[PDB]
């Protein structure tokens, strides 16, 4: 649904849908050889499969090659300033393929279009749709098309933004659990908290809202399984 | 089981516009694309054009740009050609279809069923 | 004539193994994987093979494909005379954005 | 019809499970002794990245947004003492709820529904962190109805929404039938010492930046403090103003010359020219759209 | 604490980082928890 | 205010040479491109070659090339032509112009005035 | 004819709103900014629209003009009988590194 | 002292350098300055 779909919005307004509750196979897209440039930052690809998310969010978006290195941290220029800029705090992996056979066209496309004129580039993560003409009613207005027919091959990018730490996991890769043990120090996994030690049963006031305890020192110490 | 079924025996003389018909059942009309092939007698098929349903969204062969414009009706599932005038060596087999033209992660194109007739 | 271009027709006796070729530029072929149909005199074109030496269901493996460069070669095992028919190639043409077949391949079994 | 919040609206911040720890963090909480505008008709208030709001079964649901009408993005949490639904479609403008509160369910983009939240008091803390609206409460026994009662309570969160509106403006709803009486706090950010109880429940908690008094107890990293001299914090003047002052000159420097030139030379021996006195106004290089490679090193452009 | 890298606890940097990478990161934990292991070990040498 | 003169009516044998005149007068003459361009009577303009004043660089059309050797004398602020052996269809309005042909940041091509005048 | 393509003529009333069009490749057109110019019969051609829809001083706003991909469109309101003229495109062509101008157009007044 | 970083005054690096690479040399400072402030504590602590 995000990736096959067959409209990329404009980087101007950038769409994107939040995915929660439910397992998410990573390999189909780490192990594809379609994609052009897969780069992913604070996490490895390889890994995608083992970790618990809170929220995966998947921005879609078209743009012009040259451009693929403005999506990434910390990089600068028009795309990167002006339409849609990801924080130095990591997004989890942008991945971007070739894409002039569907979304290109016999002439200039001048639906897909973008920004060379707002005031004040925006923080990260903000959708500006606005039209103010930047002044020279005359003076022109920001977004202006682009027009597609290998540095302007329309690349479809789609960038998976991990929100890691906020509430109790919710998005989880294949994992078979197994069945929990108790007194012998095991090398648990318990929704991700990835360590060592034995487990006893608590008498430890949890709260229904509550997923685990730190003493001090981030000491995890206590934590509900989460079956 | 997608079907697709198009009218029937048609004959015009030259001169004359033209609309046919094609309708889709049995699968989500409004997320595959539909485009018109014609075969001629003794002759073999000619790609036309297509569009995609969900946002009326065409693509045009240079061979036939401006001769035939191709619309639809998605409240109904059903898409349709228009023309200007009708020459005589019109006279061909029409064919309407649905084909893959997605990028599922590499591009790919298809053709999965056409079942139609035309001629002029 | 055609964008791509197609042998006129070819025959050869049931049981023996039969490529046929068609060929075409580099701005579709190289970089489009290839499709090929077949039609009966009086029965719709139906999918044979696709993207690329691959079947649907239904079909019997005894037809297979394989691209190179430019242009296609598709070959059948096993003939038997009901297989006698038109055969077409087609791909997407990525420069003209457009789309396009083949000119078409008589089949014609030996009986 | 200001009035004193006393010690309301404190809330966990987390689910991190503590226990008997005096722990410090720093949110956006209600300021400790503030003064709260005691409402009794229901204009519109901002929101103010957040609302202590405390009523004492006759209310029902809050409407909040930017403008509360079918231009922009709107919030509604409706409350139906059967389950309480909340919807982001963008309605249009009612002045004045009555359910006719509800103009039109038009472009809904989210809904969801549980249950409902339903002499006593309930208190809501309600914030949007980040494309997530938090929602927390809590119900308690109470009598002083003039005032807003004296004492201690934490609010539990209730739900996060993964929304993400602009949130400037909101109201209280109410199909009608001199009205109930409701309370209206800001927040703000201010860190917090908070003391968890032997089973993990906040029962005490101290504004580190309400007093001096309180910013010894936040720094010692303790409720009680002895007799002595504590050094808390520096304190410096704050800026009155910003002055600049630079050289006379206007004598434009001379770009164009430099870059509209028809010869460029060859890199065997490449040309070198010397800029001197005069004003180089830098944005015509940086917000042009021609350069194909721009590369700043050791300055950023955006600061020329 | 920090002192820099993605994260303080050495499991989760370790958990979803490739090796030549990780190792970036852990080397600014281990050059920080160093650093503040050996200032405790030199304020006791004086107050012993 | 630029103006651009050229020589009077001119009318020529084939089997000669020619060498037509245009004068620049009212702004910075080395430091703009002059060149050529063609309109025949009852045709369009053709676009012929042009050069940079200050330093004799030269660009010609490929319709053109070898045709016609395009000169200045920066002294006076004087571009010419050079021919070979004129052809009976060389009968034809010819022009001489200033166009700005800079890299201002993004590149950009023009033509500020011609009022000139040449036949053969 | 001219390695840009033009129509012949046009004609239409006084007060209506006209739009020609000329047609060239992508190698110049596509990449380099449209100028049009007018000629009046026994009038040296003069700047009427430049880099891109974009006109100098001293010419009325009624004009105005548009480039799509490798092709440009000339536009003109509020026509009237003295702007009966030949109406020309141009552009510098990037591989040839030539420059360019288009067949002519023969804007003819209804009247 | 430089320490390394581009120039040894504050507000010098900060007032011409965008915050992500601004960081980068204001780290070289801090982890400088802090080991040249913890220095003389210890000198004096031991001096005390
Ligand atoms: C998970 O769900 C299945 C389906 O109802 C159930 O059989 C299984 O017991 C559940 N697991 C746990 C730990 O309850
Ligand atoms: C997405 O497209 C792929 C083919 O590209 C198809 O197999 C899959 O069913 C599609 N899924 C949805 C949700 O459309
Ligand atoms: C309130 O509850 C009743 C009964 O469940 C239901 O009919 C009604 O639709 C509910 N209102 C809303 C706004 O969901
Ligand atoms: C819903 O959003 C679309 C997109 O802006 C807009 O056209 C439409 O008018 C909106 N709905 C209403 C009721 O205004
Ligand atoms: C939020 O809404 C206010 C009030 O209309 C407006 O002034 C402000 O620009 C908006 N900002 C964002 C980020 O939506
Ligand atoms: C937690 O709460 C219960 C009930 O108030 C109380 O008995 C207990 O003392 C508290 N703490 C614990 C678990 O000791
Ligand atoms: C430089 O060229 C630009 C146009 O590209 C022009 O506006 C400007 O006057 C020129 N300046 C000099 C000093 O030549």
């Amino acid at each position: 649904e995000v990736f096959n779909a067959t409209r990329f919005a404009s980087v101007y307004a950038w769409n994107r849908k939040r995915i929660s509750n439910c397992v998410a196979d990573y390999s189909v897209l780490y192990n594809s050889a379609s994609f052009s440039t897969f780069k992913c930052y604070g996490v490895s690809p390889t890994k995608l499969n083992d970790l618990c998310f809170t929220n995966v969010y998947a921005d879609s978006f078209v743009i012009r090659g040259d451009e693929v290195r403005q999506i990434a941290p910390g990089q600068t220029g028009k795309i990167a300033d002006y339409n849609y800029k990801l924080p130095d705090d990591f997004t989890g992996c942008v991945i971007a393929w070739n894409s002039n056979n569907l979304d290109s066209k016999v002439g200039g496309n001048y639906n897909y279009l973008y920004r060379l004129f707002r005031k004040s580039n925006l923080k990260p993560f903000e959708r500006d749709i606005s039209t103010e003409i930047y002044q020279a009613f005359n003076c022109y207005f920001p977004l202006q098309s682009y027009g597609f027919q290998v540095g302007y091959q329309p690349y479809r990018v789609v960038v998976l933004s991990f929100e890691l730490l906020h509430a109790p996991a919710t998005v989880c890769g294949p994992k078979k659990s197994t069945n929990l043990v108790k007194n012998k120090c095991v090398n648990f996994n318990f929704n991700g908290l990835t360590g060592t030690g034995v487990l006893t049963e608590s008498n430890k006031k949890f709260l229904p809202f509550q997923q685990f305890g730190r003493d001090i020192a981030d000491t995890t110490d206590a934590v509900r399984d989460p079956q | 089981e997608v079907q697709l079924v198009q009218s029937g025996a048609e004959v015009k003389k030259p001169g004359e516009s033209l609309k046919i018909s094609c309708k889709g059942s049995g699968y989500s009309f409004s997320n595959y694309w539909i485009g018109w092939v014609r075969h001629m007698p003794g002759k073999g098929l000619e790609w036309m054009g297509i569009i995609y349903p969900g946002d009326s969204d065409t693509r045009y062969s240079p061979s036939f740009q401006g001769q035939v414009t191709i619309s639809v009706d998605t409240s109904i599932s059903t898409a349709y050609l228009q023309w200007s005038s009708l020459k005589a060596s019109d006279t061909a087999m029409y064919y309407c279809t649905r084909h893959q033209y997605g990028y599922n992660y590499g591009y790919f194109y298809y053709y999965i069923d056409v079942w139609g007739k035309g001629t002029t | 004539q055609s964008v791509l271009t197609q042998p006129p027709s070819v025959s050869a006796a049931p049981g023996q193994k039969v490529t046929i070729s068609c060929s075409g530029s580099s701005s579709n072929i190289g970089n489009n994987p290839v499709s090929w149909y077949r039609q009966v005199p009086g029965t719709a074109p139906k999918l044979l093979i696709y993207d690329n030496n691959k079947r649907p269901s239904g079909i019997p493996d005894r037809f297979s494909g394989s691209k190179s460069g430019a242009s296609a070669t598709l070959g059948i095992t096993g003939l038997q005379t009901g297989d006698e028919a038109d055969y077409y190639c087609g791909t997407w043409h990525t420069s003209l954005s457009s789309g396009v077949f083949g000119g078409g391949t008589k089949l014609t079994v030996l009986s | 019809a200001y009035t004193n919040s006393f010690t309301r609206g404190v809330y966990y911040p987390d689910k991190v499970f503590r226990s008997s720890v005096l722990h410090s963090t720093q949110d956006l909480f209600l300021p400790f002794f503030s003064n709260v505008t005691w409402f009794h008709d229901n204009p519109v208030l901002p929101f103010n990245d957040g609302v202590y709001f405390a009523s004492t079964n006759i209310i029902r649901g809050w409407i909040f947004g930017t403008t509360l009408d079918s231009k922009t993005q709107s919030l509604l949490i409706v409350n139906n003492a059967t389950n309480v639904v909340i919807k982001v479609c963008e309605f249009q403008f009612c002045n004045d709820p009555f359910f006719r509160v509800y103009s039109s369910a038009n472009n809904c983009t989210f809904e969801y529904v549980s249950q409902p939240f339903l002499k006593n008091l309930r208190e809501f803390v309600f914030k949007n962190i980040d494309g997530y609206f938090k929602i927390y409460s809590k119900h308690t026994p109470i009598n002083l109805v003039r005032d807003l009662p004296q004492g201690f309570s934490a609010l539990e969160p209730l739900v996060d929404l993964p929304i993400g509106i602009n949130i400037t403006r909101f109201q209280t709803l109410l199909a009608l039938h001199g009205a109930a009486a409701y309370y209206v706090g800001y927040l703000q950010p201010r860190t917090f010492l908070l003391k968890y109880n032997e089973n993990g429940t906040i029962t005490d908690a101290v504004d580190c930046a309400l007093d001096p008094l309180s910013e010894t107890k936040c720094t010692l990293k303790s409720f009680t403090v002895e007799k002595g001299i504590y050094q808390t914090s520096n304190f410096r003047v704050q800026p009155t103003e910003s002055i600049v002052r630079f050289p006379n000159i206007t004598n434009l420097c001379p770009f164009g010359e430099v870059f509209n030139a028809t010869r460029f030379a060859s890199v065997y021996a490449w040309n070198r020219k010397r800029i001197s006195n005069c004003v180089a106004d830098y944005s015509v290089l940086y917000n042009s759209a021609s350069f194909s490679t721009f590369k700043c090193y050791g300055v950023s452009p955006t600061k020329l | 604490s920090n002192f820099g890298a993605i994260s303080s606890v050495l499991n989760d940097i370790l958990s979803r980082l490739d090796p030549p990478e990780a190792e970036v990161q852990i080397d600014r934990l281990i050059t920080g928890r160093l650093q503040s292991l050996q200032t405790y070990v030199t304020q006791q040498l004086i107050r012993a």
